[PDB]
């Protein structure tokens, strides 16, 4: 539960920069002036484009590299192992509710 | 990576093979991967640690 | 087909709350219902 | 009154399972409401509407 927070973190951030980085380099086109009510809709997608097969996937790695502990278990399992079973299908759907 | 090099630098490297172009290109993505990863060793160093 | 799910998800952005509330007040509920032991879980 | 030593008093009635479904049943109303607005949102979608 420590360990998971500090594996969630690091992705928790990733789909947040690549989308102020995305932000401020379409901020950084169209004249200010006039602006518009879209924005914070296609900002969704653009974050989304190449961050949903990376981050996805890449913490989709995290779940079976922290099966093999979990399939050795006699307490081990109840040790190590729901620890691992946790930030997996969280990230699933947490990323693209962290993402929304 | 894979964006920085299909960036221009794609349509010029069946032609121009320059060591100026994937030199910018991977500077490209540098200035990217840094400005997030770099608030990642903090959140972990400084998560981890206490 | 991984965009999609993503797409879809984009929309529905009420849904995704209260499912999200769904999911939240469920693991609240469960956080605290679930056995607490500083019991080094068993042996043999 | 004081309790002879040796003795000891348990309090059970008709109100062992009352209070239970009863506090329990305010545990499942706002469920219910909660499901009741997303099956309404779900084919209205104004809130006002619901």
């Amino acid at each position: 539960i420590a360990i998971a927070v500090g594996a969630m973190v690091d992705a928790a951030i990733v789909m947040i920069e690549n989308a102020h980085k995305r932000l401020e380099e379409w901020q950084h086109q169209h004249p200010d002036a006039t602006l518009d009510n879209k924005t914070r809709w296609q900002v969704i997608t653009d974050a989304s484009v190449e961050v949903g097969p990376a981050l996805f996937i890449s913490l989709l790695i995290i779940t079976l590299s922290f099966i093999p502990i979990f399939t050795l278990e006699g307490q081990e399992g109840r040790l190590f192992g729901p620890l691992a079973f946790t930030k997996t299908y969280a990230m699933a759907g947490a990323a693209l509710l962290a993402i929304v | 990576l894979r964006h920085a090099i299909e960036a221009v630098p794609s349509l010029n490297n069946p032609q121009t093979f320059s060591e100026q172009k994937l030199d910018e290109a991977l500077y490209h993505g540098a200035v990217l991967r840094v400005r997030p990863k770099a608030m990642t060793v903090a959140v972990i160093i400084a998560g981890l640690l206490p | 087909m991984i965009e999609w799910i993503i797409r879809r998800s984009v929309a529905n952005r009420f849904l995704v709350l209260m499912g999200a509330l769904f999911l939240s007040i469920w693991g609240t509920w469960t956080i605290i219902n679930t056995p607490v032991d500083a019991l080094p879980d068993l042996s043999d | 009154v004081q309790l002879k030593p040796g003795t000891s008093v348990a309090f059970s009635g008709q109100f062992e399972l009352l209070e239970r479904a009863n506090h329990k049943l305010k545990l499942m109303v706002p469920m219910t409401l909660m499901i009741i607005f997303v099956l309404l949102y779900l084919a209205f979608r104004r809130v006002g509407e619901a």
